[PDB]
DNA sequence: CATTAGCGAGAATTTTAGTCACGGC
RNA sequence: UAGACGAACGGCGCGUCUUUAAACCAUGCGUCGGGAGCGCGGCGGGUUCAGGAUGAACGGCAAUGCUGCUCAGGCUUUUUUG
DNA sequence: GCCGTGACTAAAGGCAAAAAAGCCTTCTCGCTAATG
């Protein structure tokens, strides 16, 4: 159900991932017999056994079940539950090692290698090396793709610099960073670059004009002026420094 | 920010955020609990004579 | 609509000229209503109507109005949009000094009147007098008195002085000032007095005078009489939710002045005391100064929000500020966001897009075509249909995208391949799907990052984006010629899985006709993938005059290399595919292709070999599995026998035998060498296996395991993961730097207990850190990079100069980190290319050298080559095409347009993430020897010894190239000579490191002359030695009575006379030295030139301060006039010294500290621009003696070491530019005919292009001296005030060139950024030529 | 169907003259008649001038022959 | 999280650098279906000329959004709502911008009272649909409350 | 049924450079 | 219920009064609307002078009106991501 | 006294997002409202 990828294995050093993997593939294995003794509907004897041959695998493990204790009706309940996989609880830096877990699996009918054949579904063949298939805990982020969707081709705009809005909330644009900039700036695109900054940001004259110019048909941009630069005039002007333009 | 090595069993050196705020939003420890006065202590075995 | 930018200062009728009215009242809103208050702070009648075309009032409507003051409301009736433009003006009851003149750095006031700031500041606030008419008193013009002061004084003289408190009292006292005299006294005091002192402050006042004289102001004018007041809009008062209102704290320093002028002119009709009114005029004064800026004076004034109010000169600076959130990169239109995803159908030139966001975005072009086909008739039918989402909706819209170019945008960017366009595809879902080839050239992975997206609209905009955006014409990186195409991860493994060939496979053995039926073979199954089988094949060589030639032969392959054969194109020959097909040969091997059969056939190769990787990858299986980490047997045993040397190691500390650190040092040996062994152990049994070949035999291939495969193909990580996997981690490294004595003996395959895991955090933490930090320094490192590069760009064809640099190829004592292939490739020589043989020409002048002429280059074996360098072009306001070379975009050379200086802080910013934040010599190889501006004698004993400076070493081969270089320093020893061939691996020179010898020159006989025992010299024969002999004792003993005196051992021969040293008679004594042992005696023999006594004694903020150019904390001092070497007066604090020329005089002297080391002594003959003490150097001195050439090689082979140091290959004519760009300033050395100060500071280009045309009449020219300044200064330094402003420090740059009245003419690329022209570049620099031409 | 523009380049002096000159020629395309001399395939108008660069018989000079020549009437 | 089936394996390049593939059998048994609860806010204040009155009388709406309504303007429990649709029908008066005899004549014959109303309702964010699930309302002390209240 | 509140409106750390102040010979 | 008034007109709203224009507030309560230019004259407000708190003249603009012609949401604070 | 040195002060220090919240001076009064 999941490909993950294995190039991620060596850089990333995440070398655990690969013995939970194996780990957890002993584990549902486990469960598929006692799912198959279910099916058949085996007599509680059958299971006392088998559960107590798993549970006294180990060396030296701390954890103790007596299943002799639980009745027929309990033991049948904790297999009935048992079905979807036997859980494996792991100290944070008491681990059991490969061996133990090769041991564990030796007790299921897979091969100790953890490293299974697979036929692909697009082209029925046997892949040329063993591959290793297991069972993983997954999670799913609080990132949505929806809640990062965002586009805007004509929303509201800003009273102070007639800019558009920023902000998924707002139908907000898109920030054309100073690194952007000079990376078109690096390429011959001018034309781009001006109309960029001066059509689409808060030309009044220029975005009511194009926007009627490309529902005619026509693609023409006029230069106009960025009411940004104004506004800069006036708070130039604002304080006791004079700035003004030129003649045309 | 660095990681000193006084940190053990009271710090978590592996778990905090990362980004501009790292090492400064330390979290605690499993089994660190607050002294009297408001110092971190963690629980220790006593040995005697082997 | 514009030529020109003039700024200069303001005076009150000219504000009276901008104003409309005045504001008397400090009420803004009724409340009651939410009309304006009357003669408030949104005032209608001063600024303009509310709601457009109708008064306040309401009384004059109708179209028939506009143009009409309605009475009754007193309001100008018109549209809205004049609330932009109307400003208002206040007039304050008592004159104000401004704030910024008054408290910069430079106080433009206080240099004005001559005055210390701090005084001026006391005057200002009402606590000090000062004299403002002395009159026939005993008082001066700018004297100053206090309180008391002036009550004692005012008797003593009655009326006949004035003294007075304030901004009115500076402002008679500027008014009062001349100028004409006061330049006429500067200009004769100037040439007066000699003192460099008083020459800066000197030229600095004559300057600012001379810009006040020459410019249309008046000194008044920088104390404010008449505020301007920013218009209403700009500071809105916007209703928030319920009857509360959002209020700009600007509004509240406006009512805050308005308040104190109000109460200031009510109380100044009572005639209130001095008392009241000087509190009220300081309170004004304060209010008005952090009006203009909060926080500058004292404390700044905060609300109930306890945070600091904007101010005006505040909301301009700053990344809050002005410029760098609203004029360089602002919020854009018709953009998106969205989850990038990888797909692998796509084609290069294609990247997907969500249906939705593809609908929404196009949502303008839709509009016209669904009324030109008729299903729609009006705009507000056409929004009805589109978002009903009709069939017909679908068919149009994909019928506007079907080559409707689109921009991919990731944030950040760091490079040119930031940004790039593609022919959307329209596909189902949420997320932009993108090529994989191209997300190593965004430096992007699919682990959630997320795309942007823009959209051009004008016709010139998609013309130019399909012409030079889309990833097809950018296959090289601006950096440096390699691909940026890299093939990585999936498709790297599964072709290298295809390329390997193994002894024993099913079909091993038969030949095949051709790649045609091979295919067939493998999909069958009756053979494997990799079997070395005979197979005929066609190979199409183009080496005719560009026609391909066909020709058939019968190769020893694997089956797989025949199975990429079908889709290489013609050109390739087949031995590019017969080994293994590495990451670095097939990236290469793409390379090959772009330098053969253009660039068309090369993508569609790149796309067929991404095809095929991708499939045979997947039908590969290649898998990782816990079997596949083989843990070495022995290492385990290693590691227990490791621990016995250490576990004998500390017996001998304990012992008493060894100390701390040297058992620290043995244990460090131990645990290193002990993991190189591991090491090497488990790679050897890790590559190899063995199987039984079809002949029963076991053969050791190569080891097939996976792990194997992603470490040797290159595809993910680097050896050092594989070690750490394996084998045990080794040394690691504590948080202060130093080494943990005990490292980690396991490895990840096996457990790692709690101690171990923990120390391992150390480490991670320290990087992640690193990871965190470096970010900051480096971006904005890149912005110094831009400000200072962005004025640059290529204008012309060729200079038609023949300068240049010599370039040669580096060498570091070892292996030559960068041949000279590399290094000239793609450049354009400045001179002719003569042959070792001379008179023989391999290659002209001004021929740029490709590939093929790099092959005549290495087969004629050329030394070196000068090349042109555009340090030194001699074009103006640019660089000319020649002198830049080729360019790494399109491989050939160099267009007119494109500005250099942007891509090449590109480059040079990119790659500082990757950077980290925190005796003998022995011939190495085979050669001869051979020694440059060596000057070596023969000593008794027949060895060679040195009596030069730059002796250097060279291992010339059979033909002449360079092999290695040293440096070797005085009195050295050589067991061979100069062109003799020499064997490699011996002993060809050794000296005494640890100390300095004070060796003789010639042989003779010693006789101590001038011997003083008794304070100079004593017989210190130390009873630990027990060794009579003389010791030249320290300075602590002697004094200036015996310190002066030089005991010289005059060198004589066996006459006794002076030694007659060819060419000077001059006797070669030397000055015994303090601490200078006389281990020698008179009477015995002394070998020729024998020692006399043994005299003892980096990163990316490493770049960045050389950039700029930090003076170090110990400057190297070096020679700077040739001439003999000659001692001065010493013991005035340190040590003096006068260099004297052969012929012209010597007015040189200089201070040295005399507890310094030393390298020259009196009977030396020095070079100007030669070492002194050792240590690091100053570029601004390197400049001023070695000149232009010398200093661009430093830089440049100081940070390409750095680079190669770290691992990333930055081509050299990139920082070269910034070079250009970082000479851009002169100082004038004598002004000549030229019409300039002498110590004016003046542009070399502009210097340069006056001088040329005043010497090309009846004139002389002027003598000038190109300086040094940083990028932090040079940036500021130059004539673009607004680009400096946009960059940092914009109170200083406004003041200064307001003051110095400055005009801006929008000659470089950022001022046409700003008010939305053209840019002077790219497509461009047409339109702009077509304009000055018409000028 | 165009993925690359390097013989168009070569055809002309550099890139951006290229593209000045071919933003002409669509500009004069697309505001009113002036159909294309060469067969077209279901192509927006960026594109279609972008064809008759390769074949070589348009260039910035050329254009301002036709021009001359159209205003001349 | 999930208990889940994994292979180490590239897949025709689908898991290129770091991407996951996913079989549909995952979305077939909704192993990772996730719920989310968004809260929308509607405000009634006193703003001038006149109050601000939420019902179902809003103009410029068709038949289908106001089938989802109750006659107090709030959509009832449960009704599938999608997005762009509308959810509480708020209104705000105005004058009544004078007189014009063609336009009078027409709305006399459409039956309209008085045409003095803004519409200012909340409606659903865009793309994203459900189902309501409950509808508080707080109302101030001294106010009439409706049917619904 | 009487008292006071109150409320909306009105007003009183790190790096480095540049510059000023002292000093010593 | 109706009528009248509320910086020029009209409609509606709100407040006051009952045949009166007052009362309210004070850049004289709110919203909206008058096809435009030329011609008349002035609502409305301003200037000057005189008179001794008042009166006269004036036209830069111009109300209701009239004959003729032409025109179609910022900041701040956190958390997270790359 | 004049060049040299220490102390003080000024400026700047990744780029994009998302998500939440809090909020836009403090002292005083008559008619209406809150309290007994
Ligand atoms: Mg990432
Ligand atoms: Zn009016
Ligand atoms: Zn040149």
């Amino acid at each position: 159900d999941i490909v993950l990828n294995p190039l991620g294995v060596p850089s990333r050093m995440n070398i655990g991932q690969i013995l939970e993997t194996h780990l957890g593939m002993a584990a549902k294995g486990i469960g598929d017999k006692i799912n198959a003794m279910l099916k058949q509907q085996q007599e509680v004897a059958k299971l006392r056994e088998f559960i107590q041959r798993a549970y006294d695998l180990g060396a030296d493990v701390r954890q103790k079940v007596d299943l002799s204790t639980f009745s027929d009706e309990e033991v049948m309940r904790l297999a009935e539950n048992l079905r979807k996989g036997m859980p494996i609880a792991t100290p944070v830096f008491d681990g059991a090692k490969e061996a133990e877990i090769k041991e564990l699996l030796k007790l299921g009918d897979l091969p100790t290698s953890g490293q299974i054949r697979l036929y692909d579904g697009r082209t029925g063949e046997q892949f040329e090396r063993p591959v290793t298939v297991g069972y993983m805990y997954m999670l799913k982020l609080n990132h949505l793709v929806d809640d990062k969707m965002h586009a805007r081709s004509t929303g509201s705009y800003s009273l102070v610099t007639q800019q558009p809005l920023g902000g998924k909330a707002q139908f907000g644009g898109q920030r054309f960073g100073e690194m952007e900039v000079w990376a078109l700036e690096a390429y011959g695109a001018a034309y781009t670059l001006q109309e960029m900054l001066t059509v689409k940001s808060d030309d009044v004259n220029g975005r009511t004009k194009m926007y009627k110019n490309i529902v005619d048909g026509n693609h023409q941009m006029e230069p106009g002026m960025p009411e940004s630069f104004n506004v800069l005039l006036k708070e130039i002007r604002s304080l006791g420094i004079n700035i003004e333009l030129e003649d045309e | 920010r660095d990681v000193h090595p006084t940190h053990y069993g009271r710090v978590c050196p592996i778990e905090t955020p990362e980004g501009p705020n790292i090492g400064l939003i330390n979290s605690l420890s499993v089994y660190a609990q607050t002294n009297e006065y408001g110092f971190l202590e963690t629980p220790y075995r006593k040995v005697t004579d082997g | 609509e514009f030529d020109a930018i003039k700024i200069a200062l303001a005076s009150p009728d000219m504000i009276r000229s901008w104003s409309f009215g005045e504001v008397k009242k400090p009420e803004t809103i009724n409340y009651r209503t939410f009309k304006p208050e009357r003669d408030g702070l949104f005032c209608a009648r001063i600024f303009g109507p509310v709601k457009d075309y109708e008064c306040l009032c309401g009384k004059y409507k109708r179209l028939k109005h506009r143009g009409v003051i309605c009475e009754k409301c007193g309001v100008e009736v018109t549209q809205t949009k004049v609330r932009r433009e109307r400003m208002g003006h206040i007039e304050l009851a008592s004159p104000t000094a401004h704030i910024w003149f008054l408290k910069s750095l430079p106080s433009r006031i206080g240099l004005l009147l001559d005055m210390p700031l701090r005084d001026i500041e006391r005057v200002l606030y009402f606590e000090s007098y000062v004299v403002i008419e002395g009159g026939m008193t005993n008082l001066e013009r700018q004297q100053i008195l206090t309180e008391e002061q002036y009550l004692d004084a005012l008797e003593e003289f009655g009326d006949e002085f004035d003294a007075k408190m304030g901004a009115e009292a500076i402002q008679a006292l500027l008014k009062s000032m001349d100028l004409e005299q006061e330049c006429e006294q500067l200009r004769e005091e100037l040439n007066e007095t000699n003192s460099e002192t008083k020459r800066k402050k000197l030229t600095k006042r004559i300057k600012l005078l001379e810009a006040f004289v020459q410019s249309g102001n008046k000194p008044e004018w920088m104390i404010l009489t008449v505020l301007p007041v920013l218009p209403p809009d700009l500071r809105p008062l916007v209703p928030l939710d319920g009857g509360r209102f959002a209020t700009s704290d600007l509004n509240d320093l406006y009512r805050r002045v308005i308040n104190r002028n109000n109460r200031l002119k009510r109380l100044l009709d009572l005639a209130a005391p001095d008392i009241i009114v000087r509190n009220e005029k300081r309170m004004l004064q304060e209010a008005v100064d952090a009006l203009l800026d909060n926080g500058r004076r004292g404390r700044a004034i905060t609300g109930s929000n306890k945070r600091p109010l904007k101010s005006l000169a505040d909301m301009i600076k700053g990344k809050q500020g002005r410029f760098r959130q609203n004029l360089l990169g602002k919020r854009v239109d018709y953009s998106g966001r969205s989850v990038i995803t990888v797909g692998p159908y796509l084609r290069l030139h294609q990247c997907g897009l969500p249906k939705k966001m593809a609908l929404e975005l196009f949502k303008p072009f839709i509009y016209g075509k669904l009324e030109l086909r008729g299903l729609a008739t009006t705009i507000k039918a056409a929004k009805k249909m589109v978002e009903r989402e009709e069939a017909v909706v679908w068919d149009i819209l994909d019928e506007v995208i079907r080559e409707h170019p689109v921009l991919l945008n990731r944030a950040p960017t760091l490079h040119r391949l930031g940004i790039q366009a593609f022919e959307p595809v329209l596909i189902e879902g949420k997320a932009i799907q993108l090529h994989p080839l191209v997300c190593a050239a965004y430096n992007a992975d699919f682990d959630g990052d997320q795309m942007a997206v823009h959209v051009p609209l004008t016709l010139e905009a998609q013309l130019e984006a399909r012409a030079l955006m889309m990833s097809t014409n950018n296959i090289l990186s601006p950096a440096n010629g390699e691909p940026i195409i890299v093939p990585s991860q999936d498709v790297v493994l599964g072709l290298y899985y295809m390329t390997r060939d193994c002894v024993n496979a099913k079909g091993e053995g038969m030949v095949l006709t051709g790649p045609k039926e091979a295919e067939r073979l493998y999909r069958s199954g009756l053979a494997s993938l990799h079997a070395r089988v005979k197979v005929r094949i066609t190979e199409y060589e183009k080496d005719a005059n560009g026609e391909l030639v066909a020709k058939t032969s019968l190769k020893d392959t694997t089956v797989g290399r025949a199975i990429l054969w079908m889709i290489v194109p013609k050109g390739l020959p087949y031995s590019i595919v017969n080994q293994a097909l590495g990451k670095k040969a097939i990236s290469k091997m793409l390379n090959t292709c772009y330098r053969i059969l253009g660039l068309k056939p090369t993508v569609i190769f790149a796309d067929q070999i991404m095809y095929t990787g991708f499939a045979y990858a997947a039908r590969s299986g290649a898998s990782v599995g816990i079997d596949d980490m083989v843990i070495p047997e022995k290492k385990h045993e290693i590691i227990s026998e490791a621990e016995a040397e250490v576990a004998e190691i500390q017996e001998q500390f304990q012992s008493g035998l060894v100390t701390a650190g040297e058992r620290y040092n043995k244990v460090i040996d131990i645990w290193a060498a002990a993991n190189d062994r591991v090491s090497k152990a488990m790679m050897d049994n890790l590559q190899t296996e063995t199987v039984i070949n079809r002949d029963g035999q076991e053969e050791k291939q190569v080891s097939f395991n996976s792990i194997y495969m992603m470490a040797d193909s290159g595809a993910r990580g680097s050896a050092a993961q594989i070690r750490q996997l394996a084998g045990m981690r080794g040394l690691m490294a504590k948080p202060d730097g130093s080494i943990i004595e005990t490292p980690i003996t396991a490895n990840f395959r096996e457990g790692l207990n709690v101690l171990q895991y923990f120390i391992s955090t150390h480490g991670a933490r320290k990087g992640l850190a690193d990871t965190a930090l470096k970010t900051a320094n480096s971006g904005y490192l890149t912005r110094r990079l831009v400000d200072v590069a962005q004025d640059l760009v290529v204008t012309e064809d060729d200079c038609g100069t023949h300068e240049g640099i010599m370039m040669t190829p580096v060498i570091e004592g070892g292996d030559v980190k960068e041949p000279l292939r590399d290094r000239v490739l793609g450049r354009v020589t400045a001179e002719d290319v003569l042959k070792p043989g001379t008179a023989d020409i391999l290659v002209p002048r001004n021929t740029l050298l490709h590939e093929q002429w790099c092959d005549l280059l290495e087969e004629n074996s050329v030394d070196a080559v000068k090349v042109r360098s555009v340090v030194s072009c001699d074009t103006d306001f640019g660089v000319c095409a020649h002198c830049y070379g080729r360019d790494l975009a399109r491989g050939h050379i160099i267009n007119k347009g494109e500005a250099i200086g942007v891509i090449a802080a590109q480059s040079i910013g990119e790659p500082g993430t990757q950077l980290t934040m925190r005796s003998s010599i022995q011939v190495k190889n085979k050669g001869s020897i051979k020694l440059s501006n060596v000057k070596s004698v023969v000593n008794s004993s027949g060895k060679l010894v040195i009596t030069s400076r730059n002796t250097e070493l060279k291992l010339i081969d059979e033909f002449g190239r360079t092999k290695e270089s040293y440096k070797v320093p005085y009195g050295a020893v050589l067991a061979k000579g100069d062109g003799e061939q020499v064997a490699g691996g011996e002993t060809v020179a050794n000296w005494d490191p640890h100390t300095m010898p004070v060796i003789t020159e010639v042989s003779g006989f010693v006789r101590f002359t001038d011997m003083i025992d008794g304070q100079t010299i004593t017989r210190q024969t130390d009873e630990l030695t027990g060794l009579s002999s003389l010791v030249v004792l320290d300075s602590a003993e002697r004094t200036a009575g015996g310190k002066d005196l030089r005991p010289a051992l005059k060198i004589v021969d066996a006459q006794g006379n002076d030694v007659l040293i060819p060419g000077t008679d001059m006797p070669a004594q030397y000055f015994l030295p303090g601490k200078a042992i006389v281990q020698l005696e008179d009477g015995v023999q002394i070998s020729s030139g024998d020692t006399l006594a043994r005299i003892p004694q980096g990163g990316l903020p490493r770049v960045a301060d050389l950039f700029e150019a930090r003076r170090p904390k110990e400057p190297a001092i070096l020679a700077e006039i040739s001439g003999i070497v000659s001692f001065g007066k010493e013991t005035k604090g340190k040590r003096r010294l006068v260099i004297t020329p052969v012929d012209g005089s010597d007015p040189y002297e200089e201070m040295i500290p005399k507890w310094r080391q030393l390298n020259v002594f009196e009977g030396e003959r020095v070079e100007r621009g030669d070492v002194i003490s050792d240590g690091p150097e100053a570029p601004h001195d390197i400049l001023r003696l070695r000149g232009v050439h010398a200093v661009t090689r430093y830089i440049v082979n100081e940070v390409q070491d750095v680079y190669r140091l770290q691992g990333v290959k930055i081509n050299d004519k990139h920082i070269e530019v910034i070079v250009r760009q970082m000479l851009r300033k002169a100082t004038i050395v004598n002004a000549g005919s030229s019409d300039f100060l002498e110590g004016e500071q003046v542009e070399y280009s502009r210097v340069k292009i006056a001088n040329r045309e005043l010497e090309a009449n009846g004139k002389v020219g002027a003598t000038y001296s190109r300086d040094l300044l940083g990028i932090t200064k040079a940036s500021l330094a130059t004539e673009s005030f607004i680009s400096a402003a946009s960059f940092q420090e914009t109170t200083r740059v406004l003041t200064e060139a307001a003051v110095a009245g400055k005009r801006d003419e929008l000659r470089g690329l950022k001022e046409n950024v700003i008010v939305g022209r053209l840019i002077p570049a790219g497509t461009g620099y047409a339109y702009h030529q077509d304009r000055m031409r018409r000028r | 169907a165009r993925v690359t523009v390097q013989d168009a380049v070569e055809k002309i002096g550099n890139r951006f003259d290229l593209v000045l000159v071919a933003a002409r020629r669509a500009r004069q395309m697309q505001v009113g008649g002036k159909d294309p001399l060469v067969p077209e395939e279901n192509d927006k108008t960026t594109v279609i001038a972008l064809r008759e660069i390769e074949e070589g018989l348009i260039n910035n000079q050329i254009l301002d022959v036709r021009e001359r020549q159209e205003q001349q009437e | 999280g999930q208990n889940m089936r994994v292979a180490f394996m590239p897949w025709n390049g689908y898991n290129f650098e770091d991407s996951i593939l996913v079989s549909e059998r995952v979305v077939q048994e909704d192993r990772f279906t996730t719920i989310h609860i968004q809260e929308l806010a509607c405000v009634s204040r006193d703003t001038k000329l006149g109050p601000e009155e939420i019902t179902a009388d809003i103009p410029n709406v068709g038949e289908a959004a106001l089938s989802k309504l109750d006659e107090s303007g709030i959509v009832y429990i449960g009704a599938e709502v999608t997005g762009g649709d509308i959810l509480v029908g708020k209104v705000t008066p105005k004058g009544e911008t004078q007189l014009t005899p063609e336009e009078k004549l027409l709305r006399a014959i459409f039956g309209e009272k008085a045409s003095d109303v803004k519409d200012s309702s909340l409606r659903v964010p865009n793309g994203v649909s459900g189902t309501v699930i409950d509808v508080q309302v707080f109302t101030r002390d001294g106010v009439e409350k409706d049917k619904r209240a």
